[PDB]
């Protein structure tokens, strides 16, 4: 964990980690069951 | 067990006595 | 982690409100 | 060590007689 | 507690020769060996053997019993067993 | 995609210019280009919409003009997260080699030759022509990667006859391909999902691309590569070979047989429930006849593999998704095993396996990874294996549950073998001949371990967003299917 | 071998103990049961040939399934 | 999050107690050498004894796609029960370990084991769903094996432990084949209504056998007689581990299960009769082939056998509440003299003599001698056991014989005669200390027999169901006073000096010394060989 | 997240439209999965009909539980 | 045995048939 | 007296038995935190209901 002492240079592996960690959700959603939970959920109003 | 709480630690098994008399009040 | 575990009860506190 | 092994039969119950006076007690109490 | 030194197997191997089952007191020692003085056979040398068993050693193979041949060797069993 | 796609070859070939005997700069900037096909690879996942039939970022490149054999490319449900897995694994090959000279093992040669993505390719390839030509492909690289930086237990060499049967299957498989390409010039994978063939040779074709296939696939009567591949493999060719080259088996029936041949599929059912079931009965038993470590962890793997064969027949959504989240699991766990091996060879320098004791006095940390990763190996319950596995057991979903049944012993053997092997690796204070060489992990060795543990953790808690992302496209594979 | 066998012979006089002893508290009973057997296994091997003698721990081993 | 804090607590000790050190909750850390230990799991555990009954709701777990998120628990009259039963047994191990723990140094990372058992049994007693359940149903399985070998003084202990495990695995694949069929039939995973869905329908006969393979499941979990996965290993690992799996992974997380699919086993009476037979079965076998067993930690699972077996039956036999009820007190009682038997082990620890007669019963202390107390209430007499949980159940085996006709069973489905018998061939077979229960081990014994009336009357708080309608029943009331004299007997007959009948040692007319069953039930029963 | 019901121009004999062929696919399979969340909202709505009663916590929806399940058919 | 298993295998086949034969 | 005991309690319990007073019982048993010394009285009632009860149910157990 020395960031000055980089004798095998991790200093690009440890920030992939981070830009993974980073790598959020997005919250896309365009899903099968998000879009389930509309198009079947017509179909509820349809009761 | 220390003597002072080992004298009154023990309650003389009288509680068990008072649940074997509510089981026999019951019975019959 | 005790004070990490208190953390982790705020974000206890947080899903019993979600369930809540 | 061998006095524990002699008293075994009173040390069976811890208060057996102690008990049984305190049982007696609470019967001629709740009487 | 008190360590396991030599002294305090010495004493171990005393505790050992202490069976004056038929043995005497003075004819059993440190190094007068029961088959010595005292007198022994594996009657006698399995009797003192089951007597220190539970008192001194408790790490004694089966295989090397009259292997001790002395009460030398059971303050010597009682030195370097793992038990004390 | 169209220009994070070639981001391996760019680095590979602009690194071919630069032989550099001080080892520092091949190994960082061949590690960045790595990490950052695995990065665009990811952005690709971030980038990925689970509504579509259609594939995600498709690509194509004119091959040859008529019937336009091209380089058609999609990534969508299974390939994205199979290219993902590749990336994924890839640095891990790429980082398990920051060892200090490595001048025997030419640095930049393995650089050059893990740095291939064509698996990455065969994943996406989606016209079935030039995808059979990858994985057979890929073996060339797999080849040198085997044995030129390869443990050398025997002569270099592969079961002979078993290999020309190997490379026989392979161009059965291509006869198939060609009698399907010309069948209705159906050039690519989409056309060849609409359109019908003859029942009567619907089940020839599905057998003959079966032959190559079941070979890939550890099948029963044809799967002893394994083994004798991996005992001489490298620790990265290891890493590789369990991660992805077993892949390519099953991602080429679900691809390849089950969507393209619903009839033939439909007929030959029970023969594939019936080889990956006796398959994983024998690859249970067998580590009672292995006592060879790494012939242990490929048998095992021979066992998930068989798993995800006796899955992906079905048209359970629950079914395929519990084949390939198993094959994503696998090519995790199988893979953290191998490195695990790799690891436990190096730091004792033996191949016995009956030397490898005292391991929680010389490197304890090694034997908590090496639990946390046999229980998945085992799948236990709340690991990633475990959902693939059980979505595999539940696929008996629209069945009659009887392939479970047999499902039953390869598994319960499975997880028994496991428990024992983890304790014959690690039982006991047996004082091995090592001279107080403790060897204790590097933290490089730890990270290295690090994303297959989050991967297989990220899965087992929360295997929303694989199964997600995926269940468009499977659904829309079992349609076909109906 | 008949009398250097005292490691030997004089060996499951414990054993005998132990798993007679085995079974209820047996300290009287047992106690006196392996005073017995301890005379039982002194008054044996007084035979000079490998044959009876042989004979004679085969009794041995048979007690000491008992 | 109520649940997950022994999963947090294993979470943070499994890491930062090698690498933190004298204090190790927040801060003080390796001031001195770390000689951490259970404080912080301690510390953060004891506060979920305070479960009680008011509506909780859900949470997301594992959101495969047939299955469902939000995952958890609703409040009935078995939840918060179940949570703080196995919350006081989890405490009960921990301040037990930390008393026999810290001499050996993988005692950090065996606690660590211990709270993911505790977590993994968590997840079965508290999955909503029966997959949580399967979850933590290989997970106490595997619980069961980390718990088993950690003192690991032996390894071809071992490596008999892996051809024990086997028998974890086929129970847990059981329960898994019978989770797939459930699927299968059901499309669903709420318990409520499933009973109405399955109430009304390969060999097609499915459904029976589908409980029956659930049955199968939560007896290859337990380790009793022919199941025993557990009984020739488990002692040489520390004694609250061995009180752990026979209480809670044995049994309790076994019969948790098929009592939330209660209606499951109450849609077919096929089952609950094959429930009944097996479970009447074991326990009469156990306890009768359980006879001259010669140890001095052991018989308590040589007692847990048929202890369990007879509840099991109580289970099968449609009273999954009496059993449920039995299983707490019989946890209760039986870990209290597990820790007794815990107890007189560090004796051995602190010496290597058997005493006589006077000090295989009580080395004089009182926080030990509640031992007496434990065994006696335990063993089937009207204090608060004997009629209540068995013998009301046994007068519903009179009518069982009723029914079925064979007048051998349920006449002497009471163990009290083999139960009282090696009772007392264990209360019965260098100086040290007179303290020789210490205060942090002994003090779990104290609150535990604090421990030993809503639930023991079960006809109170749900009186009268559609089925559940049992309990007092046309019976002969004769045996509100039989089976108190084979009590007696068992109670009496063990004071002598030699409770074996003479020539019993040695087998009848010198046939084969073989085929007496010693080489059989020790080693998975070997009763077909 | 945007499909249409229709999916153009089908006949019964789909080789002849591969454009609407693999389209019957694509969104027939979203009745599929329509239906099947149909019966994934009923069960959430069991669920619901339990959490009401709490006393019954069978009774009084049971019935309307097996219009819930008739969602699905031949159990055999 | 394994000949046994390998035609049982198919028997296990030929269950599932029958299976479906009885719908 | 169906529509009103589904309420306060499990299915009206027997209809054809009429337990016929778990009105008070229940509240005694739940209103409070139900410690050991909730009602005797509602207790015995009922327990002497269901006595008879078992009487009625072994004569009909009789044939």
């Amino acid at each position: 964990k020395w960031e000055d002492w980089e004798l095998p240079c991790y200093i690009t592996s440890f920030l992939t980690i981070v830009i993974l960690g980073v790598g959020l959700n997005a919250k896309p959603d365009l899903s099968i069951e998000t879009w389930a939970h509309q198009k079947a959920l017509e179909r509820l109003e349809m009761e | 067990p220390k003597t002072w709480h080992t004298v009154t630690g023990k309650g003389l098994c009288a509680v068990m006595w008072f649940w074997i008399l509510y089981r026999a009040k019951q019975d019959g | 982690a005790a004070a990490a575990a208190a953390a982790a009860a705020a974000a206890a506190a947080a899903a019993a409100a979600a369930a809540a | 060590k061998h006095p524990m092994l002699s008293n075994q039969m009173r040390h069976a119950l811890p208060g057996l007689g102690i008990g049984v006076a305190a049982f007696c007690v609470y019967l001629v109490g709740e009487q | 507690g008190s360590f396991l030194d030599k002294s305090e197997v010495t004493d171990r191997v005393l505790s050992v020769v202490k069976n004056f089952q038929k043995v005497d007191p003075s004819k059993v020692t440190p190094k007068a060996n029961f088959q010595n003085d005292l007198g022994l056979d594996s009657l006698d040398s399995v009797e003192v053997v089951m007597a220190l068993e539970e008192e001194f050693g408790f790490e004694i193979p089966d295989n090397e019993a009259d292997k001790i041949q002395s009460i030398d060797l059971a303050v010597d069993f009682i030195a370097s067993h793992p038990q004390a | 995609l169209s220009g994070l796609i070639l981001c391996p070859v760019l680095g590979s070939i602009i690194l071919l210019f630069i032989p550099n005997s001080r080892i520092r700069l091949i190994r960082l900037i061949g590690l960045c280009a790595s990490l950052i096909t695995f990065l665009y690879s990811l952005v690709l996942w971030i980038q990925f919409d689970s509504s579509t039939a259609k594939f995600q970022f498709v690509e194509s490149l004119r091959w040859l003009p008529y019937e336009n054999i091209n380089f058609y490319l999609g990534i969508d449900g299974i390939s994205l997260f199979f290219v993902i897995l590749t990336t994924f694994l890839i640095p891990i090959c790429i980082l398990v080699g920051w060892s200090g000279m490595r001048s025997y093992g030419k640095e930049y040669i393995i650089a050059f030759l893990i740095c291939e993505f064509l698996m990455i390719a065969v994943f996406c390839m989606l016209d079935l022509l030039l995808f059979y030509v990858f994985p057979e492909s890929v073996l060339i690289p797999m080849f040198i990667i085997i044995g030129v930086w390869g443990s050398r237990q025997r002569k270099i060499k592969a079961a002979y006859q078993f290999f020309l049967y190997t490379l026989l299957g392979s161009l059965f498989m291509l006869l198939a391909i060609l009698l399907i390409l010309f069948q209705t010039g159906t050039t690519d994978l989409q056309i060849l999902l609409t359109t019908e063939f003859s029942e009567r040779r619907q089940i020839f074709l599905w057998i003959a691309f079966f032959a190559s296939f079941a070979v890939k696939v550890p099948m029963v009567p044809v799967h002893i590569w394994l083994p004798e591949a991996h005992v001489e493999a490298p620790t990265a060719g290891s890493v590789i070979l369990a991660g992805i080259l077993l892949k390519f088996g099953t991602y080429g029936f679900l691809r390849f047989s089950i969507p393209m041949f619903p009839e033939a599929t439909l007929c030959f059912t029970p023969f594939i429930y019936t080889l990956s079931a006796i398959a994983i009965i024998y690859t249970s038993l067998t580590t009672l006849r292995q006592i060879d470590l790494k012939k242990i962890i490929a048998y095992s793997s021979v066992a998930h593999m068989n798993l995800v064969t006796i899955g992906m027949f079905s048209p359970n959504i629950q079914g395929i998704g519990g084949s390939i989240l198993l094959m994503l699991s696998h090519g995790l766990v199988s893979s953290a095993l191998f490195l695990c091996v790799g690891v436990l060879y190096d730091r004792h320098k033996t191949r016995l396996v009956r030397y490898y004791g005292g391991l929680v006095s010389t490197m304890p940390n090694f034997s908590t990874i090496f639990f946390s990763f046999t229980l998945a190996n085992m799948s236990l319950p709340g690991t990633s294996s475990f959902i693939g596995e059980f979505l595999i057991l539940v696929g008996a979903f629209q069945r009659n549950s009887l392939v479970a049944t047999l499902a039953a012993l390869g598994m319960i053997l499975g997880a028994a073998y496991s428990l024992w092997l983890y304790n014959r690796v690690v039982s006991g204070n047996l004082k091995p001949d090592f001279l107080h060489k403790f060897s204790d992990l590097n933290g490089r060795e730890v990270f290295i371990f690090i994303p297959f543990l989050v991967g297989l953790v990220w899965m087992g808690v929360y295997p929303k967003v694989f199964l997600d992302c995926m269940h468009t496209s499977v659904s829309n594979l079992v349609q076909h299917g109906k | 071998r008949r009398a250097a066998q005292k490691e030997r012979v004089r060996i499951l006089y414990r054993r005998a103990l132990k798993d007679t002893l085995n079974w209820a508290v047996h300290r009287h009973i047992f106690y006196r049961d392996a005073s017995d057997l301890r005379e039982k296994f002194n008054v044996n091997q007084d035979v000079e040939d490998v044959d009876r003698i042989d004979k004679l721990i085969a009794h041995g081993e048979a007690e000491y399934n008992k | 999050l109520i649940v997950f804090l022994p999963l947090l607590g294993s979470s943070v000790a499994g890491f930062f107690g090698r690498f933190l050190g004298s204090e190790g909750s927040a801060i003080m850390t390796t001031t001195c050498v770390s000689f951490s230990s259970i404080l912080s799991l301690i510390a953060f555990y004891e506060v979920a004894l305070g479960a009680s009954a008011c509506y909780l709701r859900i949470a997301p777990w594992i959101s495969s796609e047939m299955f469902d998120a939000s995952w958890g628990f609703l409040f009935d009259s078995l939840t918060v029960v179940m949570l703080i039963v196995v919350t006081s047994i989890s405490s009960l191990v921990h301040l037990y370990s930390i008393s026999y723990m810290s001499e050996d140094p993988h005692s950090p990372r065996f606690m660590c084991y211990l709270s993911i058992f505790t977590f993994f049994m968590l997840m079965l007693v508290t999955g909503d769903n029966f997959l949580q359940l399967f979850l933590g149903w290989e997970g106490v399985g595997l619980a069961s094996y980390l718990l088993i070998h950690f003192w690991f003084t032996r390894l071809q202990a071992d490596k008999a432990a892996i051809k024990a495990m086997l028998v974890n695995r086929v129970g847990d694949f059981g329960l898994a084949l019978g989770i797939l069929g459930c699927f299968t039939l059901f499309q669903t995973v709420d318990f409520s209504t499933i009973f109405a869905c399955a109430s009304v329908p390969m060999r097609l006969n499915a459904i029976s056998l589908i409980c029956i393979l659930l049955f199968i499941g939560a007896v290859g979990k337990s380790a009793q007689i022919g199941l025993h996965t557990w009984l020739p290993d488990a002692m040489e690992g520390p004694t609250p581990v061995s009180a752990l799996i026979h209480a809670a992974t044995m049994v309790t997380a076994g019969v948790f299960m098929i009592a939330r699919c209660s209606p499951l086993f109450e849609y077919s009476p096929t089952a609950l009769i094959v429930i009944t037979s097996a479970g009447a079965m074991t326990s009469f076998l156990a306890a009768t082939t359980g006879i001259l067993q010669n140890d001095l930690k052991r018989v308590i699972a040589y007692s847990t056998c048929s202890q369990l077996g007879y509840m099991i039956f109580a289970c099968g036999i449609s009273n999954y509440s009496v059993s449920v009820f039995h299983l707490m007190n019989h946890a209760f009682f039986k870990a209290l003299l597990f820790l007794s038997a815990g107890s007189v082990i560090h004796a051995m620890s602190d010496e290597q003599d058997m005493r006589k007669m006077g000090g295989l019963a009580s080395s004089f202390p009182l926080t030990y001698a509640m031992m007496l107390i434990g065994s006696l209430s335990l063993i089937g007499f009207p204090f608060l056991t004997g009629f209540y949980s068995k013998d009301v159940i046994l007068e519903l085996a009179y009518t069982k014989y009723t029914i079925s006709g064979n007048f051998a069973f349920w006449l002497g489905s009471v163990s009290v005669l083999f139960t009282s018998y090696y009772s007392f061939r264990l209360l019965f077979l260098d100086i040290s200390r007179c303290h020789d229960a210490p205060i942090p081990m002994a003090i779990p014994l104290i609150l535990l027999a604090l421990g030993s009336n809503f639930w023991a009357n079960s006809l109170l708080v749900l009186p009268k169901n559609e089925i559940l309608a049992e309990s007092e029943f046309a019976a002969p009331t004769i045996i509100k006073l039989i089976p108190i004299l084979f009590s007696t007997l068992g109670a009496f007959v063990a004071y002598n000096v030699n409770p074996v009948a003479d020539q019993f040692q040695r087998a009848f007319q010198t046939s084969t010394f073989c085929n007496r069953l010693y080489s059989f039930f020790n080693k998975r029963w070997f009763f077909d060989q | 997240f945007e499909e249409s019901a229709p999916d153009g121009f089908d006949p019964e004999n789909p080789y002849k439209d591969p454009v609407a062929m693999v389209e019957m696919r694509e969104h027939i399979v979203r009745e599929k999965w329509i239906h099947i969340e149909k019966a994934k909202i009923l069960r959430e709505k069991v669920k619901w009909c339990y959490r009401v009663e709490g006393v019954n916590h069978y009774q009084k929806c049971r019935h309307l539980v097996q219009q819930y399940l008739d969602a699905t058919r031949g159990v055999g | 045995g394994i000949f046994g298993i390998a035609l049982p295998i198919i028997v296990y086949k030929g269950i599932v048939k029958d299976f479906h034969m009885q719908d | 007296t169906q529509e009103e005991m589904s309420a306060a309690k499990i299915a009206l319990g027997s209809r054809d038995m009429c337990a016929h007073l778990l009105i008070p019982l229940n509240k005694c048993r739940q209103a409070e935190f139900y410690l050991p010394w909730k009602c005797e009285d509602e207790r015995h009632v009922y327990e002497k209901c269901e006595y008879e009860l078992v009487m009625e149910r072994m004569l009909a157990m009789k044939k």
